[PDB]
């Protein structure tokens, strides 16, 4: 999920922002390019 | 001689911009274009018409606005004001002193010219209620923590440190540390016991963060 | 001449990195309980495996 | 200065002489030096404008060259060449 | 008479002009110098570079000194041969930097956070280690490996 500065969720908007930045990034990153990867081969079949 | 001087002149004009943003990202009201000034206006305000600058005339005074007196509840617009001569002593810091006493507020800071001795090390770091702060001219040119490898130091209230000891289920201090009177302490005035959040950035996973207190 | 010359830098490498852990809250520290870092490497990956 | 003084032949310094006097003598021989002493030891661009320089010249032709100095938010700085002359000149 | 300084400051033996990247062009300085010749006009000052870590600690400090003994220790080892990975290096410099002052591996370097005498004792030292923690009464504790 989500957890802005002290005990508070964010909303909406600072996803993109991101300067409270905590940690686990390395795990949203991962599943990210994962997925843009597919995409990548995705669309090739789309051209194809 | 007219070039070495317009050399200075430029160099305390930058500097007049280095004192000015750092004033703001320490939650104090200002605009834009208080810092974001050409020449023109620098040479009009500050310099006398014969061509030679001034001193005491740069004094200015900033307040903090919303937030800044919200997340910090103790806190307040300061007083700043310039130097004279190269020679530091009592002289025109008794005056000083004297200025923060009857119109109060935080903390008094001035900008040196040339050299420091012990004389003007009588009191200064005594004001019960408060303190007061020394930056050198020759060392403020350009600011440090926008150059190059200094990373975004976020400081904290109180609130969010017993939180981040509430994490980790952690004692006090035992966390990495961080000196005073380092030249990046002491831009942002950092008391005892006050942690700031670090977000740095170097290419494994990219973007990560880690906490520092200050002793 | 380098031969005798390999011991002596690891060695005094190696005894002041000597002690050192990673518990079970992921962050690794020291035997003093210090905690020198939150994670390690900002990732938490070990380079092994 | 390295000077010496004839018989002995060991070397001359400077002494003062009383009352305004600056002369000089061989040690622990007698002499003295009058003189005066001494040593020594070791184009396509071009632009409309006023030359300051003058002798005849008063000339209108002048060449110009443009580059960015000092701070970015610091101004240009131009540099005046002339034709006759061929005088160099800079302000900003 | 003929030495005395007419201009510039007394740090550099010597400068360069190089030709910098492809085309491009820029110039290296030998010396301590650092803040004054980045001070110096004439020259942006915001990316710049320098040598010998500790010095670096004197006008940047802490975080960015570590981010620059991290940066040179990876080079000059990424050039010789093979690779040391970039994990294994990051915490050699941050073990050394997170008390808030560059220092370490050395016997005078080496007495900073540490307080077991046995292992202090072990690494270099001998009489004066074991006296000096009997004459303030020391007391620790049996905790790392050694
Ligand atoms: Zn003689």
């Amino acid at each position: 999920v989500r957890y802005d500065n002290s005990g508070c969720l964010v909303k909406r908007e600072d996803l993109n922002k991101a300067e409270y930045v905590d940690q686990y990034d390395a795990e949203r990153d991962f599943y990210h390019s994962l997925r843009e990867y597919i995409n990548g081969k995705a669309t090739a079949l789309a051209n194809l | 001689m007219d070039q070495e001087n317009e050399r200075n002149i430029s160099r305390l004009w930058r500097a007049f911009r280095t004192v000015k943003e750092m004033v703001k990202d320490r939650g104090y009201f200002i605009t834009q274009e208080e810092v974001e000034l050409p020449l023109e206006d620098f040479k009009a305000k500050y310099c006398d018409s014969m061509g030679r600058p001034q001193r005491k005339m740069m004094s200015f005074q900033a307040n903090p606005t919303e937030e800044s007196i919200s997340k910090f509840p103790d806190m307040g617009s300061l007083w700043v004001e310039f130097c004279d001569e190269p020679s530091v002593g009592v002289k025109t810091m008794k005056t000083f002193v004297i200025h923060i006493q009857e119109k109060n507020f935080q903390t008094g800071i001035f900008v040196y010219q040339n050299n420091i001795t012990p004389s003007a090390m009588k009191l200064v770091p005594s004001i019960p209620p408060a303190t007061i702060e020394t930056f050198n001219e020759a060392a403020l040119v350009v600011n440090i923590t926008h150059h190059e490898l200094v990373p975004k130091h976020i400081r904290l209230s109180s609130d969010e440190k017993r939180e981040l000891l509430k994490r980790y289920r952690l004692k006090e201090s035992q966390l990495p540390r961080i000196q005073r009177a380092d030249p990046v302490a002491l831009y942002l005035g950092l008391k005892r016991g006050e942690v700031v959040k670090i977000i740095r950035k170097s290419e494994t996973s990219g973007r990560y963060a880690s906490y520092r207190i200050c002793m | 001449v380098k031969t005798a010359e390999t011991g002596y830098m690891s060695r005094r490498l190696m005894k002041s990195l000597e002690d050192l852990s990673c518990q079970y809250d992921n962050t690794v520290r020291t035997s003093a309980n210090g905690i020198v870092q939150f994670t390690y490497g900002g990732d938490g990956l070990d380079p092994l495996e | 200065m390295l000077s010496f003084c004839p018989s002995c032949n060991n070397m001359l310094l400077i002494t003062s002489g009383d009352s305004g006097v600056y002369t000089l003598a061989c040690r622990s021989c007698p002499y003295e030096f009058p003189i005066e002493g001494i040593e020594i030891y070791d184009n396509v661009d071009q632009t409309k404008t006023q030359c300051p320089n003058y002798d005849t010249c008063g000339g209108e032709s002048a060449y110009f060259f443009q580059l960015q100095i000092r701070s970015a938010d610091e101004p240009m700085t131009t540099f005046y060449k002339c034709v006759n002359c061929g005088h160099r000149w800079k302000e900003n | 008479l003929p030495d005395v300084v007419v201009k510039g400051l007394p740090d550099i033996s010597r400068a360069v002009i190089n030709i910098r990247d492809d085309g491009k062009r820029e110039l290296l300085v030998e010396g301590y110098g650092l803040r004054d010749v980045m001070c110096t006009d004439g020259v942006i000052g915001s990316r710049t570079t320098t040598n010998h870590v500790l010095e670096v600690f004197s006008v940047l400090g802490i975080e960015a000194a570590r981010y620059s003994i991290i940066r040179e220790i990876n080079y000059t080892m990424s050039n010789h041969g093979m690779s040391v990975d970039p994990r294994h290096i990051q915490l050699l410099g941050d073990v050394m930097t997170y008390k808030g002052e560059v220092l370490g591996i050395t016997r005078f370097g080496l007495s900073k956070m540490r307080d077991s005498v046995l292992q202090l004792a072990s690494f270099e030292k001998t009489t004066d280690h074991l006296f000096d923690a009997a004459f303030y009464m020391k007391k620790d504790a049996v905790e790392g490996v050694s």
